[PDB]
């Protein structure tokens, strides 16, 4: 009797599902600089080449290690033309070309274009251009010429401080977009960065401020969609026969799908006096003498469950529109419509409802989670 | 190395060898022992049959290993 | 002779023979019974129907399909029942 | 007018230290001018003198006699003030008097020092303080938002005491599943005997011990860092279920209570998936082996297990287990009556079957590869066609580590009988030719077909029996771990073996294995091939040593001739027989096809 449950932790799992799984590793402000010092370090390290211009290869090649080491291995040369670092392959002016005026030798600098300028030329383009917002931007004043100017030369170009924050700062902002695994918190002067192994279209919440986004565009997490249609309908949405018997049917169509949109917009939009009234509804049930508090916990874990599936069917709709006419699109709507009953079910039987029956409402709540997995299962 | 050799009967014969010892030199290690001509000799290890040409390290045989020893059909 | 035996209590599991393993209209496994079945406790009466197309769905999804349309979802052709399951 | 309020103060003021003339004026100033003047005059001077009277006298006796005499000293304060504002102030003229007077009262008397009381409040919480503790509640009730603190501290010691506890209570608790479950429902009484005492179970002190026992039983430090309690839960609950001997002196009333018990602790566990999950996998042993205490309390059981909220999955999966085994019950039935007249070497009432759904059961197609004897792969095709006569379109995928059953053991000394698994059934078959003899650890991989580690497990399962001292299998190098097993390792049947009664039974099967690993199909195909060639050797020898010889005696000769080897199947001689006479080494003799000749 207890030699017997010895091993009974490993013999039960016969068989260990969330189809929108992702794991997002949460970096401050100062992780992700101390990131980037690493891999530049390493890439300066590896090919034998300065900070400023293994920067510039990070940046022009989205910070992938591996391709920079592969396309270095494969062709030298064209790695730093690509990269802006040296000119093309297919004595000194002592006169800048944009203020016509004789300087001296030392205050002519160049680049590995040797298109010289005086330095107050320089210091007047780096400081418009870092006035400007231009981080990385930075390039050679000479027209056609795609070379830019590397980090080490655009500080001491810098008067004062504030300029040189101001730089530093844009050049933190561009690191952050440019690598293909950081991502800028899209809030309110959020001041984080998330960090994934690779790159795509998932749900991610920065723990800091609560807010949930997509992942390879910083925009609203569209699930079923992808990153392209759901902004051509957010554009759309704010502005046999002849032709305009056409536009009509197709009017008619397009609002066919708006109306459940803007439903459901709007429904989602309301769920905290929906809260608020099964809190209300809950308390009610408790101060008189039935149940205690632990019994009517699932009405939230409900609420929750509705607002989910809400969300997910909301976002269904722009997929279904943007199909083509075949027979994969009937069986999406019939499953769209399956899903929209049940939901319309359960929305019944929790708020406008009196008596409360838990298996009722379990199979229920298992029913509609079934069905909004099914709904997000073949497209992820 | 010391390895392990078996026939139909269940009679058992013990040989040692060496890693680097092609299979053959298993083959007269059992003419040596027993007067079972090579020509009848199919030596069988893990169900795979072993061609003439290989070391016993490559076909992953150990220490204690026993291998099968199953007559030529029409030879015998 | 040594070690007869006398008695033995056979076990064995029953699943449909089919193909795909899933109904392709609610996504569940065949085996199990679908959502309604399941949620109404009305259980063992929930069969399996197959296809000239052969293809398999369960009775309860493809009555409701033919009550919607008479074709078959996955393929373009008329719903034809060659069998039912039980 | 004002001279005569101006005198009821005076008396009023006697009289709070130690009628009718206040009565009356009160009325005549009521009805002289309805009640604005009233409201105006007389009320307001009431209501100060007794601020007045109250802020220059509590803290007083505050200081003087502590918290603990301020309180009841407050308490009577507040009863007399309200038997004098009933007596002296206009209440039955729909007059709002008494409630403003109790109102500035409560905020003189109690608002002006609550954290002086809530201070002791903390304090008392130990210590069983409740004869003051109700007192205090009675007092801070009064005052608008003043009870939450007491809440707070509640939740706190209860949190700390309970998870104090069972640091120190877990030496014996960890690995006991009695003793967890004799914790927890102590806390809990204990806790809510308190709540009941102190405040008369109040609603808003039930939230709060529901809430702070939620957290207390969810606490990581079980494996002094993982998810156990299911574990343990659902362990006791299968004792309780089981035909265990704790279960086998308790009546059905209270181990039905003691469910309950342990139902009503279940409705605070977080992760209630794994709980069912291992629900699951006890009622499937104890379903399959039928060592039920009482079924009934089993149907009531899963009732009440959807009642409590439980996942809605594994619910209606033990209704179909149940439902399913009704099922099988009716078909073994109608099997038993079918086969009663065509007896074979199994008599018809020593065999039953179970048909049961492979979805609420366990559901995997994977390959197990055991080498069964002749007796068990007769009946295979039998129940296959049954079956496939009044249902269509169903498949069977027989399940071996399921299945379970009782041989007899002859030796020396005396017949016994076990109770063995599909595995060790075929471990133990090897001995049946060779019965004095010692077999490798070799030679039963072939003749069992059993992959390495089950055939290891098996062994061992089958050498190192716990309770017993005398074995059935016993062999020469001997340790402690079956990982250590060698292919030299030999193994012989112990002819000695008794239990020193010449009769008896005995159990091998404890926790029939539900799972198993996926055995390696290299391995299997290899073991087949080496016996498809020694098949093909021993036919071809024996056709040397003997050119004219029968079909008959030749499957006798070939199991005599395969006896240290392994035994060989019929239908792989068949086969062989077949691949062999298509390449000429042997001929079928033309008057009467059943003879063979070699040439
Ligand atoms: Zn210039
Ligand atoms: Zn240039
Ligand atoms: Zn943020
Ligand atoms: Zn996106
Ligand atoms: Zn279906
Ligand atoms: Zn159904
Ligand atoms: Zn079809």
């Amino acid at each position: 009797i207890e030699d017997y449950y010895v091993g009974v932790a490993s013999d039960v799992e016969q068989q260990g599902f969330d189809p929108e799984e992702y794991q997002f590793t949460c970096l401050t402000y100062k992780e992700s600089e101390g990131a980037l010092n690493e891999h530049m370090t390493s890439l300066a390290s590896v090919l034998k080449v300065s900070h400023s211009v293994a920067k510039l290869i990070l940046v022009n090649f989205h910070w992938q290690v591996s391709e920079i080491l592969d396309r270095y291995k494969s062709n030298s040369a064209q790695l730093l033309v690509e990269a802006r670092v040296q000119p093309n392959p297919s004595h000194p002016p002592h006169h800048c070309a944009v203020c016509m005026q004789f300087v001296r030798k030392e205050n002519l600098l160049s680049l590995a274009c040797q298109h010289q300028f005086c330095r107050s030329c320089w210091e007047q383009h780096c400081s418009v251009l870092v006035k400007d917002g231009v981080g990385v931007g930075v390039s050679c004043m000479a027209q056609d010429c795609p070379l830019r100017t590397p980090e080490d030369f655009v500080f001491p170009l810098l008067p004062n401080e504030e300029l040189r924050e101001k730089y530093r700062r844009y050049l933190f902002r561009d690191y952050v977009e440019s690598h293909y695994q950081l991502q800028l918190c899209p809030g309110a002067d959020c001041p984080m960065v998330i960090r994934v192994q690779e790159p795509r279209a998932r749900r991610v919440q920065c723990n800091r401020c609560n807010e949930v986004f997509c992942f390879k565009c910083r925009q609203m997490y569209h699930a079923p969609t992808d990153c392209a249609t759901i902004r051509k309908w957010l554009t759309k949405c704010a502005d046999n026969q002849s032709q305009q018997a056409q536009a009509r049917e197709a009017l008619k169509k397009y609002l066919f799908y708006f109306e459940r949109w803007e439903n459901h917009n709007k429904s989602l939009q309301a769920a905290a006096q929906t809260y608020q009234r099964i809190h209300e509804k809950i308390q009610e049930r408790v101060m008189n003498n039935l149940g205690t508090w632990i019994d009517w916990q699932y009405l939230q874990n409900a609420a929750k469950l509705l607002a989910k599936c809400r969300y997910t069917l909301q976002y269904t709709y722009p997929y279904a529109y943007y199909m083509e006419s075949g027979p994969r699109k009937k069986l999406f709507e019939y499953q769209q419509a399956q899903l929209e009953a049940e939901i319309a079910n359960l929305s019944w039987k929790v708020e406008r409802a009196d008596s409360y029956d838990r298996g009722d409402l379990e199979n229920q709540m298992h029913i509609a989670e079934q069905r909004r997995r099914t709904l997000l299962k073949d497209f992820h | 190395m010391l390895i392990k050799v078996k026939t139909l009967t269940g009679k058992e014969i013990e040989i040692d060898i060496e890693p680097t010892d092609k299979v053959e030199r298993i083959k007269e290690r059992v003419e040596e022992k027993e007067g079972i001509p090579p020509q009848q000799q199919r030596l069988i290890y893990s169900g795979k049959q072993m061609n003439d040409e290989k070391t016993a390290a490559d076909y992953k045989i150990l220490g204690g290993s026993v291998l099968h020893l199953v007559l030529a059909l029409r030879g015998g | 002779k040594m070690f007869s035996l006398k008695k033995w209590n056979a076990v064995a599991m029953w699943s449909w023979d089919v193909e795909c393993d899933t109904c392709a209209i609610c996504r569940v496994q065949v085996m199990d019974a679908c959502l309604r079945c399941q949620a109404e406790n009305k259980q063992e009466d929930c069969v399996v129907v197959w296809g000239e197309c052969n293809h398999s769905f369960h009775n309860c999804c493809m009555s409701l399909w033919v009550k919607q349309n008479n074709r078959c979802p996955l393929c373009q052709q008329d719903w034809v029942v060659q069998r039912i399951g039980k | 007018k004002n001279r005569l309020q101006d005198s009821a103060m005076k008396l009023v003021h006697a009289e709070r230290l130690g009628s009718q003339l206040v009565i009356g004026v009160r009325e005549s100033y009521v009805n002289l001018c309805k009640l604005q003047i009233y409201r105006d005059n007389f009320e307001k001077a009431y209501l100060d003198s007794t601020e007045r009277f109250y802020r220059t006298q509590a803290p007083s006796y505050l200081q003087q006699n502590g918290v603990q005499n301020y309180m009841k000293y407050a308490d009577a304060k507040l009863k007399e003030e309200e038997k004098r504002a009933l007596r002296y102030l206009e209440t039955r003229r729909e007059c709002n008097s008494v409630e403003a007077l109790m109102e500035c009262c409560v905020n003189a008397l109690v608002t002006s020092f609550k954290e002086t009381i809530l201070a002791e409040c903390q304090g008392m919480i130990k210590r069983n303080e409740t004869e003051k503790l109700h007192l205090m509640f009675s007092l801070m009730d009064k005052v608008p938002n003043g009870i939450e603190p007491m809440l707070k501290d509640l939740e706190e010691h209860i949190i700390s005491a309970g998870l104090a506890d069972m640091v120190a209570a877990a030496e014996t608790i960890t690995t006991d599943s009695e003793k967890y479950v004799e914790q927890l429902l102590t806390l809990f009484n204990r806790f809510s005997k308190l709540v009941k005492e102190a405040f008369q179970d109040d609603p808003r002190f039930l939230t709060a011990r529901d809430k702070a026992y939620k957290a207390v039983v969810n606490d990581a430090t079980i494996f002094k860092l993982e998810s156990k309690c299911p574990e343990l839960l659902a362990n006791y609950c299968d004792m309780l279920l089981r035909k265990t001997p704790l279960s086998k002196k308790l009546t059905s009333e209270e181990i039905e209570a003691k469910l309950k018990e342990v139902l009503l602790v279940l409705k605070y566990v977080q992760n209630k998936d794994v709980f069912m999950r291992y629900h699951k996998a006890h009622l499937t042993r104890r379903l399959i082996l039928d060592i039920s205490a009482d079924s009934e309390i089993e149907e009531n059981m899963v009732e009440w297990l959807r009642e409590v909220g439980m996942p809605a999955d594994y619910v209606n999966k033990l209704a179909r287990m149940f439902q399913d085994i009704k099922v099988s019950e009716d078909l073994n039935q109608a099997f038993k009556e079918m086969h009663k007249n065509n007896k074979l070497a199994l008599p018809a009432d020593s065999v039953n079957i179970k048909i049961l759904n492979a979805g609420a059961w366990s559901r995997s197609s994977e390959k197990v590869f055991v080498s069964l004897p002749t007796e068990l792969e007769d009946l295979i095709p039998e129940v296959e066609e049954f079956y496939k006569k009044n249902h269509s379109g169903r498949k069977l995928h027989w399940h071996h580590l399921m299945s379970n059953g009782i041989i007899t053991f002859k030796n020396e000394v005396g017949q016994y009988d076990l109770e063995v698994t599909t595995f060790q059934l075929a471990v133990l078959f090897a001995w049946n030719q060779r019965p004095r003899e010692k077999i490798s650890f070799e030679n039963l991989k072939l003749a069992t077909e059993l992959p390495d580690a089950e055939l290891r497990r098996t062994l061992w399962s089958l050498v190192a029996f716990p309770k017993l001292k005398r074995q059935v299998l016993l062999y020469e190098p001997q340790v402690n771990s079956p990982k250590d097993f060698t292919e030299g390792t030999l193994f012989s049947v112990n002819q000695e073996f008794s239990l020193v009664q010449k009769r008896g039974k005995i159990n091998l099967i404890g926790r029939l294995q539900l799972t198993t690993e996926r055995m390696r199909e290299e391995e299997n195909e290899g073991i087949v091939q080496l016996r498809i060639l020694r098949t093909q050797e021993a036919i071809i020898q024996i056709m040397k040593m003997r050119k004219k010889i029968s079909n008959a005696q030749l499957q006798t000769e070939l199991v005599e001739i395969l006896k240290n080897m392994f035994l060989p199947q019929k239908k792989m001689i068949k086969e062989q027989i077949e691949w062999l006479i298509e390449h000429k080494y042997i001929r079928r003799d033309e008057s009467d096809i059943n003879t063979f000749i070699y040439m």
